[PDB]
């Protein structure tokens, strides 16, 4: 289950017990999909009437596929931004190359790969001069087919972000081509069980960029998150202004601290981005390249907060200001200077009325909490 | 092997003041989160203090300005200075560790500790006199029959006993006290033993009653 | 602010489950703790984060807390698990235990006192005081009566009786004590300390001698 307590003195709420699930590495996976299969086409040309018109396609794309090796690449000459935003450098040797091991990848009898060669390893996964361009059309016996409708997506997720896909679609990594590409994994048998049953987060979480186009076939890397430390003990802060002391003046605090915070190493590392952390349920995914670290003399800083012991990291104010902060169960409220606040249900709009100060509210309590005349509404959701 | 020991309160008189103690073995303080709890006997808990190990202290709205949860973190020791006593306050004293969880917050008390009675009266401190009770004449009960000694007119609580040392272990009961109209407790304890052991096999029933400073053993 | 609250009085039917609840201002969802105090020992940890039990502690214990209520669950209920329970948690900062619930294994089997009475030592008489002794034992349930007779006409005058108390035995067990001046104790002939029970009533009496020992 979930807790919380509240922490008078601090004006701060700390709520506990998610087993946070931690990104580490990740799972580069190439899947080259060629045109096929295309042999079902007859021998015969005409300008009579169904489809192809994919071709835009092949040249949309293969378009800012030079795009990217120009207005990017050549002119190259907080996560995850940099992160996938510089692993394109994976791509500048998977592209920039000849085939490497295109073909050779695959071949016979398998679609799949057991390693991709290189300068580093990589998986390999796939489907489908005087070469296709062709044109025709002819309406003898009309099937299902000419469109896998498979390929035509990929661009048009490709083309629409410019060649960065923020993140991984069912038709670009199939969900047994993703289920599978989980077994392969360099942890363990424990975070498969949990990755697979928790697929979506996943590609959430995902990047994905074109290798190569060519007219050979359509080359892009899928990356994948990998979670290295599956249940560990995660829990996570959320503050507000605790002023204090009117003699008509006003001495005032707030916390620096939240809002997130786990440790696997246990080392205790905090993550600062209002990003980078997301909850599906008791679990917390979060980007290990975030960070920092501090001491687990950290801990002092919730109990005491004026601690000699480890200076927390706190902000000081003659300047109150009057503000709301919501917990995961319930939210945080500091009435200041002359202002009016107060609470509500949804069968009652005002039920009390807050006195000045730090006040903490759980969802039992309210629904409604009007702050002068903005209304929060308590939620289920987190920082 | 980890355990606590708490050092003795005795008797202390009303508007009183007194200090515990509590050592631990196996493993740090100032390191672990600890506190005090104390119970008056036949009744329940009641956490009268907490000490965070930062040096930061909190303490149970019934004694407030009155007690002082501190460490010597040399001897290992933990202590709890008592003040201005008062009658209600009489009771045993448990410390026991309070767990740290994960993040800073605290969570369960792990390990106890046996806890020293404090008696908070206005009375006179006396230790025991004790008689021992010889076995019966008839015999043979079951071959067996039942001798021990008897511990009477002692104040305050608590009277450890023991037989011989320690090595008589079995056949053993030791009664609870009983309160008397005076307000003095009296004691017993009674072996169950071999009639065909008698008068070979030798018994001394051992007695410690610490506030009085009391130590004796009497044969029988 | 907080109170915890449970319920003084529990029983069970032995070997059927059964559980106690421990109930206050939001325990939603706040860390709970639960320990098992058998008379006269200190308390030990049952259970503590919660249905969470620590290392060595049987498993036919859990727990359970969501919202108002935490709830202590014993599936096995063997009579080794009769005792007191008690259910703390944490607050501001500061701890709560509420300290009500005994539990009850029933029905053990009805069994009856064994006494031993004792006739005052001669160190004892040498002090110019006589205290007789009545040493009750292993009985159930642990309701009992005294009779102090002088030559079997009683008089219950001058006689301190303990209020009976249970023992690792699971039954009870209790002691009283006859205070006499040694001549009342000679200028008799007969005494007898009488337990009642179940109405079914045992008696063993002692009076004066010489003999060694
Ligand atoms: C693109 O091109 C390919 C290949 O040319 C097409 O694939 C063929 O599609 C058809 C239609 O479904 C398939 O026809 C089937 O042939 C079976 C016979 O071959 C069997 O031969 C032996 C036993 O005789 C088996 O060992 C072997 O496994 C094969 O099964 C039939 O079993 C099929 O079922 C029934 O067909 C008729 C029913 O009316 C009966 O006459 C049969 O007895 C039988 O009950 C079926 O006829 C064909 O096999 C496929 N060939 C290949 C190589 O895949 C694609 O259809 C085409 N794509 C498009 C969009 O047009
Ligand atoms: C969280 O942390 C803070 C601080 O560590 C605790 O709050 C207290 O804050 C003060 C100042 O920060 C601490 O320091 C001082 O302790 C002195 C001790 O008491 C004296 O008085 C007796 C009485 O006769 C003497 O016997 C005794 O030996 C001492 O000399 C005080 O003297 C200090 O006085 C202060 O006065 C002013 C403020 O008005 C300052 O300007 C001075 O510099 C001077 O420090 C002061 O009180 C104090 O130690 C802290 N308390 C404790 C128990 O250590 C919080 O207590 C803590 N949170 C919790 C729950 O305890």
């Amino acid at each position: 289950g979930l807790k919380e307590s509240y922490l008078e003195e601090s004006c701060s709420t700390i709520t506990e017990g998610y087993l946070s699930v931690l990104r580490t590495g990740w799972y580069t996976n190439v899947f080259t999909l060629e045109v096929g299969d295309v042999e079902n086409l007859t021998c015969t040309d005409g300008p009579s009437l169904i489809k192809t018109e994919l071709d835009l396609t092949k040249s949309a794309l293969r378009e800012l596929k030079t795009v990217s090796a120009d207005q990017l690449a050549r002119e190259e000459q907080t996560a995850a931004a940099v992160t996938a935003g510089i692993a394109i450098a994976k791509t500048i040797r998977l592209e920039s190359e000849v085939n490497a091991i295109k073909g050779a990848l695959k071949t016979t009898n398998e679609a799949v790969s057991t390693l991709g060669n290189g300068v580093r390893v990589l998986a390999t996964a796939v489907r489908e001069n005087k070469n296709k361009c062709d044109i025709a059309d002819l309406k003898m016996a009309v099937s299902f087919s000419q469109f896998n409708r498979r390929f035509l997506n990929v661009v048009r997720q490709f083309s629409d972000n410019a060649g960065i896909t923020p993140a991984i679609s069912l038709d670009l990594m199939t969900d047994a081509e993703l289920a599978r590409a989980v077994s392969y994994m360099p942890t363990s048998a424990g975070q498969i069980k949990l990755m697979l049953e928790n697929r979506a987060m996943v590609r959430r979480k995902g990047f994905g960029i074109l290798i190569g186009v060519y007219g050979s076939s359509v080359i892009y890397m899928v990356q994948l998150p990998i979670f290295g430390v599956i249940d560990t003990p995660c829990w996570i802060i959320k503050a507000a202004p605790s002023c204090s002391e009117k003699d008509g003046n006003y001495a005032c605090l707030l916390r620096e601290d939240q809002g997130w915070y786990c440790k696997n190493a246990g080392s205790t590392v905090y993550y600062p981005n209002d990003k980078d952390c997301e909850t599906r349920g008791d679990h917390v995914f979060c980007d290990t390249a975030a960070g920092i670290n501090v001491a687990e003399q950290s801990r002092e800083c919730n109990i005491n907060i004026s601690t000699t012991n480890y200076p927390c990291k706190v902000s000081t104010g003659r300047h109150p200001i009057s503000m709301v902060a919501l917990s995961p169960l319930g939210a945080l409220v500091a009435c200041y200077k002359g202002v009016s606040c107060s609470i509500g249900s949804n069968r009652v709009g005002i039920i009390k009325q807050l006195p000045k100060g730090c006040s903490y509210i759980t969802n039992q309590d309210a629904d409604t909490v009007t702050i002068d005349n903005t209304v929060y509404q308590l939620s289920k959701v987190e920082g | 092997e980890v355990q606590l020991l708490e050092s003795g309160g005795g008797l202390v008189q009303p508007g009183g003041s007194r200090r515990l103690s509590c050592a631990a073995s196996g493993f740090t303080v100032s390191s672990s989160y600890m506190s005090w709890v104390r119970q008056t006997p036949g009744k329940g808990l009641e956490w009268i203090s907490v000490f965070y190990s930062g040096g930061t202290t909190y303490y149970a709205d019934a004694v407030k300005g009155r007690f002082s949860i501190s460490m010597d973190t040399s001897k290992n020791t933990l202590h709890l200075q008592m003040n201005s006593l008062r009658v209600e306050d009489t009771a045993i004293y448990y410390c026991a560790r309070v767990l740290s969880r994960a993040s800073g917050m605290p969570d369960a008390f792990d390990i106890w500790g046996p806890g020293t009675m404090v008696t908070v009266s206005s009375a006179s401190t006396k230790g025991p006199s004790v008689f021992p009770l010889a076995p019966s004449s008839a015999a043979t009960s079951g071959g067996t029959a039942a001798l021990g000694c008897l511990v009477k007119d002692y104040f305050p609580e608590p009277v450890t006993v023991s037989w011989n040392s320690g090595a008589l272990t079995s056949g053993v009961h030791t009664f609870p006290a009983v309160l008397q109209s005076s307000g003095l407790y009296s004691l017993s304890s009674v072996v169950t033993v071999p009639s065909s052991s008698l008068g070979t096999q030798t018994y001394i029933c051992n007695v410690n009653h610490k506030p009085s400073n009391t130590k004796v053993d009497k044969k029988v | 602010e907080l109170a915890l609250i449970q319920p003084a009085s529990v029983s069970v039917s032995p070997g059927q489950t059964a559980s106690i609840t421990c109930s206050g201002d939001k325990l939603g969802d706040k860390y709970a703790s639960w320990y098992q105090q058998k008379p006269g020992q200190s308390p030990v940890l049952v259970i503590y984060q919660d249905s969470e039990r620590p290392s060595g502690i049987p498993e036919r214990f859990s727990g359970s807390n969501s919202g108002n209520t935490a709830t202590l669950t014993i599936s096995g209920t063997q009579a080794m698990d009769e005792a007191d329970y008690y259910c703390q948690a944490w607050d501001s900062s500061t701890a709560v235990f509420g300290g009500g619930t005994t539990l009850t294994v029933l029905g053990q089997p009805k069994a009856a006192p064994s006494v031993t009475l004792f006739p005052p030592s001669s160190e004892e008489l040498q002090a110019n005081k006589a205290t007789l002794v009545c040493l009750i034992s292993d009985f159930y349930p642990g309701a009992v009566t005294v009779a102090w007779k002088a030559d079997s006409s009683p008089v219950k005058a001058g006689v301190e009786t303990t209020t009976p108390s249970k023992q690792s035995n699971n039954k009870y067990a209790a002691s009283s004590y006859l205070s006499l001046t040694p001549e009342q104790w000679k200028s008799h002939r007969s005494y007898s300390c009488q337990v009642t029970h179940e109405g079914s009533t045992v008696e063993k009496t002692v009076a004066p001698t010489e003999c060694s020992m």
